[PDB]
């Protein structure tokens, strides 16, 4: 929804 | 019947990946489970040597594990991953690898990412144009609900359209009316509706000289  | 999507990886060559919404909680709560049961027996680096095919747990760039299948073993330090649940892949070394439990298996909960195409619409065969395609879809739908409908199948993966969850445009459209792809056109009575539109959209990019028409 990231992922970062 | 449009079905409600989040779209997690959009590839080099214009497919994307997605998750069923409607099972996303069922993935947070697998995750949830495999990473509890991962903290309490945590794995040591190098104590999995993986195997082409096996499905794995591998450390993400954030630090969390996540389901994975081995594609491909070049070497101890360089096995190629498919993140099965997003649809990214990753070169690591196995000491970023563990084994998976079968309670977390894809028979517990199959693999969430299925592999999509737009529908009516040519991927660039430039790769520059090809790219500024990947580039805006990125920015447009990364990371984002969309809804998707199943138009029509290919010698790949199916055809689909996109609409943003919000605002309900089509993603695709917006693709053909910015210039950055051509519409492939499909002769089906239930289709034209939205073809002989699309080519009404790429006539206000060819008017406007916008990206593919730049030129003429």
């Amino acid at each position: 929804r990231g992922r970062h | 019947s449009y079905k409600p999507v989040f779209v997690t990886e959009i590839t080099d060559d214009l497919h994307f990946y997605v998750q069923d919404v409607e099972t996303g909680t069922q993935l947070e709560k697998l995750m949830e489970n495999m990473r509890n049961d991962i903290a309490s027996h945590p794995p040591v680096e190098g104590s999995y040597a993986p195997r082409r095919g096996e499905f794995c747990i591998a450390k993400f760039v954030d630090g969390e594990w996540y389901r994975a299948r081995v594609e491909k073993v070049e070497s101890p330090a360089k096995i190629h991953v498919f993140y099965i649940d997003y649809g990214n892949r990753e070169v690591l070394p196995s000491t970023r690898l563990g084994t998976l439990s079968p309670a977390f298996s894809t028979r517990v909960l199959p693999a969430q990412a299925t592999e999509y195409a737009f529908a009516f619409i040519q991927v660039p065969q430039d790769d520059d144009a090809r790219t500024d395609a990947v580039d805006s879809v990125v920015r447009d739908i990364q990371n984002t609900q969309c809804l998707l409908n199943v138009e029509h199948l290919s010698a790949g993966c199916p055809h689909v359209t996109l609409q943003f969850a919000d605002s309900k445009g089509d993603v695709g459209l917006g693709l053909v009316k910015e210039g950055l792809v051509m519409v492939e056109v499909r002769k089906e009575k239930q289709f034209q509706k939205v073809i002989t539109e699309y080519l009404n959209a790429q006539e206000s990019a060819k008017s406007a000289r916008l990206n593919l028409w730049r030129y003429g």
